[PDB]
């Protein structure tokens, strides 16, 4: 929901692989036309016989929050202890 | 009963070993080998399981025990690399998984003495 409510979460997991068998069908799931600007939705089970696998992997360090939220150094500024006659006794950063 | 616990017959594939003197059989860590589940799979491709063709007793080379001899070791699965269709499947496949029944055979008459330790060390670096 709200992204300023940090105790409210959600959960989702990476997709599983369902077992498939050999075919000799009239459907082509791996032929497509790039021109369309459409990315193919082929999954391994479409061109191999795969076993049944369960994935419990979860995308969780590729969330926008987790990616950006680490403290980066943006600038350092220098200034001496001086008097009013000095022009380095204070300093500023835009 | 008519049973004795000194006779045992292990039949696996087309290969049977009999023995008329033995003391039980040690199942490593209490667990009997079995196929990989679908909760512990990582590979997506369909496994091959050659069953009877690759499970069977491969008799490796036999060394002579002498009074002065100090001991011997073999490294598995490396040792089985020339054994029939096990070797072939291992040669053509990137990943393999299997358990093993190790059966060491020796014999002597009553007027011999001597005692050998037979131990399977996992991960011996």
């Amino acid at each position: 929901g709200d992204v300023q409510n940090a105790v409210e979460g959600a959960m989702v997991r990476v997709a599983d692989t369902v077992q498939t068998s050999a075919t000799n069908s009239e459907r082509v799931p791996n032929l497509t036309a790039v021109e369309t600007g459409h990315t193919s939705q082929a999954v391994p089970g479409d061109t191999m016989q795969t076993r049944h696998v369960i994935n419990n992997h979860v995308r969780s360090e590729s969330t926008i929050e987790n990616f950006l939220a680490r403290s980066a150094c943006v600038f350092y500024l220098e200034y001496k202890t001086g008097t009013k006659e000095d022009s380095n006794s204070f300093n500023n950063w835009v | 009963c008519g049973y004795s616990d000194r006779v045992r017959s292990i039949t696996l594939g087309n290969s049977t070993i009999t023995t008329q003197e033995c003391a039980n059989v040690v199942v490593g860590y209490g667990e009997w080998p079995e196929y990989l589940s679908d909760n512990e799979a990582t590979a997506e491709d369909q496994p091959t399981q050659p069953d009877v063709a690759t499970c069977r007793f491969y008799t490796l080379d036999s060394v002579q025990w002498e009074n002065g001899s100090p001991g011997w070791w073999w490294k598995f699965p490396d040792a089985l690399r020339d054994m029939g269709l096990f070797g072939q499947n291992m040669y053509y496949h990137y990943l393999g998984r299997a358990g093993y029944t190790i059966h060491v055979q020796c014999n002597a008459s009553k007027f011999h003495q001597g005692c050998i330790l037979v131990v399977c060390v996992p991960e011996a670096e």
